Formats: structure tokens, sequence, C-alpha cells
């Protein structure tokens, strides 16, 4: 519980690690790793309303959580070059299990107004969707 | 002896880090090395230099030429057609060179030190393996933190071809020895590999002691009837 | 061309496994034809038989001679001087080769595959490493269970020297790719290294699954009515 | 008396059980094997002779014996034994510790604690 490696908010998974310089045998020590999963019991499969029933199966691949594909900057000789950081990021397309506090999620519903119909837009998470 | 003609590709260290992709054309097997001919097909900055006719196997003179240029017409797929129409033969001969197609891109892997080097507390070894690339050219550098180490601190082998799973691909390795104390203090190291088939021309892997195979694992699964927002 | 004579130490594959200790005093580059004779300083009980000359660069030849002394007084401390004789530049050449001193032992490491390769269900790769040995002569073989794999299934590099503090030492690597079902079933593999400064002349290492497996795993299922996480 | 190696219990053909007797002063000692509580004919196992064990100060002796038995019988749970007989013992008695049989721990905690996280 000391250094954060992964803090993922599409799946709501968090991985930390710490070198525990243990008491007995004081010239060797362990490496501990903590994983925390929070499982929502009322979310759907796709995040729209009538999709499919509530999700009952949750799968986590640690090779995908630890992935790193955004380009970085490296000073080699007296230069700045751009490099990648992973072997597998041939492509959003991932499925999310929870929401995220900092993003809107909307929908579209047709309702009637006497004559024709409209394409009324509906906020699914009302705190994060004010225009500001 | 017997005359021959050759054309070699530009070196990868000046094509990727810089862009000055000079070419070279070489004829060997002459003893009157003043009367010679070189002609490329494009020559706009046509000052193709020639050098001193250095020796060869058992003291035969050898002439060569360099046509300067940079890396936009090479990587776009042009062609160069050096030819020797010297008067030491009564018939000329020709060769050409083009950027190689049918490429593959490598897979880079960094490996942590073995377990039985950590007992001695003297020095530990880090191995870098790059596999499966179709041309025979590659670059390997090392970094500590964000500082590049000088080239006299690690050993890099050569690039060889591996047992055939259908098509011909290559491999290369490299090792580096660092102090055993500052690996445990928490420094980070990186192996950087450059090859002309990668999209951003470079790729990097970074390893340290905390991002390794753990001894203890703690898993806690919490079930949240409340909300699905993940604060 | 210029005439020169050198002689070579016997091969390590014939000196550790087989029984074919052969020293080869040979001169290549001969202005005359095949008219040469060689005498050696020991007279152990065998005639240094010869072979016919060969084809070389532009008129030069290559004669040779093998001393058949495959009884090994080589590792006891002999000195084994050769001596040339030919209708050539009339000063008979001599050369001297002996077993080396100041020997060190190699240190052998066998590394597990990277986890990224493991999570893809294809071939997985293993790495052998030996470093710190004093003469640049070594043999690397592989095994699966007890069967030796044929040497067309794996790639091994040359033996180069490493940057260090005074005492010159050398290193070598090798790889081998196996199928994921053989790894996941529980079949073991081995890397085996032969050197002259090892007292029993060979070393083994072995690897499979459950090598860096963890020792403790805690699972906690926190039910509802207790959700108390923090930011 | 020692458990079998794991790799001989992967081909499931035959297993080996090794009885080691160590550190006794006179150099004369019997070894007899028995299946369950019935003995075996002595043409079904191999036993060595005794040798001077290397030791600091005072001298001892050691002896060894083995038995190859069917793998499925050991997978079932039949019991094997070893009877080491001697003159400097109370009654020359046996030792029978081998059969076919990780540490798991299951806990329930209320944990209405003071204040914590997860
Ligand atoms: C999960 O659900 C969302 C929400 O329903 C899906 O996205 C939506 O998919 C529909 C059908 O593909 C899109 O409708 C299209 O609208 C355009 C006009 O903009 C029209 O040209 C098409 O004929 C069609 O009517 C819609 O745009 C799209 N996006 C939204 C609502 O933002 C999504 O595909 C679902 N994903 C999975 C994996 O099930
Ligand atoms: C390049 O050389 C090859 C043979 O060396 C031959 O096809 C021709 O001379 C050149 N190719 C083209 C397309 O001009
Ligand atoms: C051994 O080799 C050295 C180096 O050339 C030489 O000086 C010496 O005379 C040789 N000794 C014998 C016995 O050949």
């Amino acid at each position: 519980e000391r250094i954060v490696l992964v803090d993922n908010k599409c799946k709501c998974a968090r991985i930390t690690s710490r070198i525990i310089r243990s008491s007995e045998d004081p010239n060797e020590d362990i490496v501990e790793r903590n994983i925390r999963i929070i499982v929502p019991l009322n979310n759907r499969e796709n995040i729209s309303d009538p999709t499919s029933p509530l999700r009952t199966r949750f799968v986590y691949h640690l090779s995908d959580l630890c992935k790193k594909c955004d380009p970085t900057e490296v000073e080699l000789d007296n230069q700045i070059v751009t490099a990648t950081q992973s072997n597998i990021c041939d492509e959003a397309t991932e499925t999310c299990y929870t929401y995220d506090r900092n993003k809107c999620y909307t929908a579209v519903v047709p309702l009637v107004y006497g004559g024709e119909t409209k394409m009324v837009e509906t906020a699914l998470t009302p705190d994060a969707c004010y225009p500001d | 002896c017997h005359p021959r003609l050759s054309l070699h590709r530009p070196a990868l260290e000046d094509l990727l880090l810089g862009s000055e992709a000079n070419l070279t054309c070489t004829l060997t097997g002459l003893r009157d090395a003043s009367g010679a001919t070189f002609t490329w097909t494009p020559s706009s900055g046509k000052s193709a230099v020639q050098g001193p006719p250095e020796r060869d196997l058992c003291g035969c003179y050898s002439v060569s030429s360099v046509l300067p240029g940079c890396a936009q017409p090479w990587n776009h797929g042009e062609t160069f057609t050096c030819t020797a129409a010297h008067p030491e033969l009564k018939t000329p001969l020709t060769a050409n060179i083009t950027k190689s197609g049918n490429t593959f891109r490598p897979e880079v892997h960094l490996l942590p030190p073995p377990s039985e080097e950590l007992a001695l507390n003297e020095l530990v070894t880090l191995t870098c393996l790059a596999r499966g690339f179709s041309p025979k050219d590659v670059l390997v550098r090392w970094l500590q933190g964000s500082q590049e180490l000088p080239r006299e601190k690690y050993l890099t082998w050569a690039s060889r071809q591996e047992p055939s799973q259908g098509t011909t691909t290559y491999a290369v390795t490299s090792i580096l020895r660092v102090a055993a104390e500052d690996w445990k203090k928490g420094e980070t190291f990186s192996c950087m590999v450059g090859h002309e088939a990668l999209p951003l021309a470079f790729t990097q892997k970074t390893i340290d002691r905390l991002a390794g195979k753990p001894t203890h694992i703690n898993v806690s699964v919490v079930m949240a009837e409340a909300d699905g927002t993940c604060y």
C-alpha cells in the first residue's frame, strides 16, 4: 500500500505495491501487491437503458490494466525523440463496467408534442452534465 | 584478379537519429586506380566525391564513391543505379539498390535479474531481447532514470537469423550490469530499440524492482449496491 | 602473396566429448608449388600426416598438416613447437602454442519467459546466459526432459568480451522457443554449458512453471452493508 | 522413511519408497518390509550393506533399502512400513509413516471497526 501502478476507472480497479523490508532475515525482504475491485450490482451491459439485463459476469485481465500506449519523449544524444511504450496496442472499443465522475453520459428519447415527435436528449448522470 | 561491383545501404544510426542518408558504391580489383567511372541516375547536388584508393586482399587498389542526400526520397521508395564504365574493361557493369519491402516489426522484452544474483549484493544483470524483425538492422541504447548511459558500459551482440517458422526473421540481445544497492533503492532502467519498420521509429520498455513478480498478493472484492460511479 | 604460418589449438567439442586432439600447423601463401615439409618438436609416436593444397586468392595456395597426437599431453603442460620447411624465402619459420593459465569459472543463468508472451497462446521463449569465463571457448546445448534437442532448433551468438575492471572476461547468450502446451502441461527444459575451467566440465540449470510462483494469497469478499472505501 | 519423488508419480506406472537407517554403533542390522500388516518375500525389494559413515569424533554406520510398488495402490491409500531390527534396541520396533495424505484457512469476521478503508 505505498506506490500506485494502476488506477483504472473504466473497470474501477486499482493496483498498488510496496517493498516490505520485513523483520526476520534482515537481508532479504518481500514484495507485496494489493488489488482492489469494486463490483456494481445494478449496472447494465452496454451503458444505454434497455440493452440486456444487469451484468452478472466481470472479467479483469492484468495484462490489459498495466498497458501503456500513449507516446512519450526521450532525450537520446542531444535530441528529443518520440517513442511508443508497448508491444500490443493495435486498436473507444473497450467495455466499461462503471461510470466515471468526470464524464457525461447522455441518451436520446422520442416524445410527442401534439403533432410530430422530437429527439429529446436525456442526462443519465446529472452531476457531470452541466454546460460550464 | 577479378573485378566486381557493389552498392551498400545507408547506415541506420544516421538515418534514424539524423537524416543524412549518404550512399556508397565500390569497385575492387584494379591496379590502375585512376581511370574509373561512377554515375548515379539522380544527381542534382551532383558533387559525388571520390577518395584515396586504399588497398584490398594482397595489396590491390580499390576505388569508391559517395553520393550525398537525405532520407525523404529513400523512405518514399526511389531507386539509385550506380554504374561503372571504367576503361580498364571494354564493357560496363551495373547495380542498383532500393529500400527493402516485406518488413516485420520487432518485439522488445526486458528481463529482471535472476534470483541468485541478489544474494551476493555486488552487481546485477539486466537482459534485453528483441525478436522477429525482417531487415537485419537495429539500434539498442540504455537509459538510467532519464539519463543515457555511455556506450562503453554495456555489451551488445550481433543480429542473426532464427530457426524458420516459415519466413525469415532475425533477433538480437544486449546486457547491462549495474550496482546491486541502487537497484534496491528504487532506480529505474530502460532498454530502447530502434528499427525502420516501427511506426514512430522507436519503442521503449522501462523496468524497476517494484513492477516485478510479487511474493505476497492481497485481493479484496467489494460489492457495491449503492452506486456505479467509481469516485 | 606474403608467406605466413600460424597454428591452432584443438577444438573444444573434440576435447571435452570426443577424443580427437589435433593441432594444425599450416601455412597459406606460397610463391612456389606444393613442396613443403613440416617437423614438430615432440615425437610421441605418430606421423604428422598432410593433405592436398586448396584454392585461395588469385594464385595463392594453402598447405596444412595435422599432428595426430590425440592422447592429451596438452592439459598436462606441454609446449608443442612447430617448424616449417619449403623452397621459399630461406629462413625456416617456427611457432609456439600452449595451454592458457589464469582461468576462471563461468556463471550460468536461465531466465523464465516474459508474462506478455505467456498471455497470448503461441510459442514462448527462454534465455540462457553465461558470463565471467576467461578463455573465449564454450559450448551450449539444450535439453527437454532428458532428450537432447538437435542443434537446428535454437540460436546461439558468438562469444565476446565484456567491459570490466582489468581482468578480461567473456559472455555468451542463446535462446529457444517452445510450444505453450508443452510449457503449460509441466514439461521441463535445461541449458547445459561446457568449459575447460569447470572441474567436472559441465553445468546444468533447469526451469519449468512454478518457478517464481507466489507463497501467499489472501482473498477477501467484503459484502454489502460495509462499503467504506476511500479516495 | 521418505515420501516418493513427484516426477515418478506423473507417469503413474511405478513408485519408489526408500527406508534409511542411520547412526548406529555396531555394524549388524536387519531391514524387513511389510505391506499393511503382512510381510513381503525378500525377493521383492533391494537392500544394501552397511558402511562406515563419515563423522566427527565417533564412528557410526548406515544402511539403505528401497521398494518399487504399484502406483495405483499408493494412489488408493494402502499402507507400507519398515522394520529395522537391532540388538541395541528395546524390542527392535518399526516405523510406518507413509500414505497418500496445502494449508487453506477460512475465516468469518464481523469487522464493525472504528474507521478504515478498503
Ligand atoms: C451501446 O449503446 C449505444 C447507445 O445506443 C450505441 O451507440 C449508438 O448506436 C446507434 C446504432 O448503431 C447509432 O444510431 C445511428 O444514428 C445515426 C445518426 O447519428 C444514423 O445514421 C444511424 O442509422 C443510426 O440510427 C447511434 O449514433 C450510436 N451512438 C450514440 C447514441 O451515441 C452503441 O453502438 C452500443 N454499443 C455496443 C457495444 O453495444
Ligand atoms: C535493378 O537491378 C535488377 C538486377 O540487378 C534488374 O531488374 C534491373 O537492372 C534493375 N531493376 C529495375 C526495375 O530497373
Ligand atoms: C614459445 O613462444 C614464445 C613466443 O613466441 C617464444 O619466444 C619461445 O621461444 C617459444 N618457446 C618454445 C619452446 O617454442
